């Protein structure tokens, strides 16, 4: 086996999948995106970005909601045409390639979103906008607790200095996960992330031979990842159920259903 | 159950 093939193929296939990457992410906050830190700004950019949803309306902080699932549906169809790219991925059972993607698409969602954010805020609509991360702990709760514990991760995670190419294999491993409730065939699957996460060790002892933990820190933000889904999940409910205004997307509601 | 991944996974 050619492992420095599988990683390469990993890697192409994040740079084919993601509509952002960090190499990307990080030509746009060097300095254009419209600043978001305050109630006009946010209206002003709307009225640019999604003018749509403005045209008509609901509550700042739903119509922020309704932004962050909008971005959610469509990183989770990445993710799905990314794991379709997944030497191994698509020989999986149809019915374990939806598990793996149901409690693997969140995990992978957030240790993402640590590439376009920075300890001020974060990139949003495809690159246009920047949110600061003042404005949105400004929010009415509930809504004002869903992104603080992100940026908390994003923070650490940024400070391991990875590159796309570590970031691929990163979520690539995250998928390919063979704890999952549910899955039909374990045996399969664990053998399937014995040899990814076996690339992702490889790849980082060469990329990184400064950081001899590497792996093991990585290893933990898996764990770390997983608690915060599972936090991030109990405040959807919250949401779901005490705020009518904030709809939530088929998609989005078939993933959490029966999660944890 | 998951009408929507397993469509994407088409
Ligand atoms: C012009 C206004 C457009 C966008 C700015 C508004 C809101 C922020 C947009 C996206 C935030 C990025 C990711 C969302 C992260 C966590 C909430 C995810 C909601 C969910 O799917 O459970």
């Amino acid at each position: 086996a050619d492992l420095k093939s599988l990683a390469k193929r990993i890697y192409e296939a994040y740079l084919k999948n993601f509509n952002m990457n960090k190499v990307k992410a990080r030509v746009i906050l060097s300095g254009p995106p419209f600043v978001i830190h305050d109630m006009e700004t946010l209206c002003m950019a709307e009225k640019t970005l999604v003018a749509k949803l403005v045209a008509n309306n609901k509550e700042a902080e739903v119509r922020i909601f309704h932004c962050c699932q909008c971005t959610s549906v469509e990183t989770v169809t990445e993710l799905t045409e990314f794991a379709k790219a997944i030497p191994g991925f698509a020989n999986l059972d149809l019915n374990d390639q939806v598990t793996l993607l149901k409690y693997g698409v969140y995990e992978a969602i957030f240790a993402m979103l640590s590439s376009v954010m920075n300890k001020d805020g974060m990139l949003v609509a495809y690159g246009n906008g920047f949110i600061t991360r003042e404005f949105l702990k400004s929010l009415r709760k509930p809504f004002c607790d869903i992104m603080e514990p992100k940026f908390d991760f994003a923070m650490k995670f940024n400070a391991l200095e990875l590159d796309d190419s570590d970031i691929s294999l990163f979520v690539a491993a995250i998928i390919c996960c063979g704890d999952r409730p549910g899955l039909l065939n374990v045996g399969h699957i664990e053998k399937m992330q014995e040899g990814i996460v076996h690339v992702l060790r490889l790849h980082l002892q060469s990329n990184h031979p400064d950081d001899i933990f590497l792996f093991p820190k990585l290893l933990q933000k898996m764990a770390d990842l997983r608690q915060l889904v599972t936090e991030h999940a109990q405040l959807v409910q919250i949401i779901k159920k005490t705020e009518s205004d904030a709809a939530l997307h088929p998609l989005l509601q078939e993933i959490y259903r029966d999660m944890y | 159950r998951h009408k929507i991944l397993h469509r994407l996974l088409q």
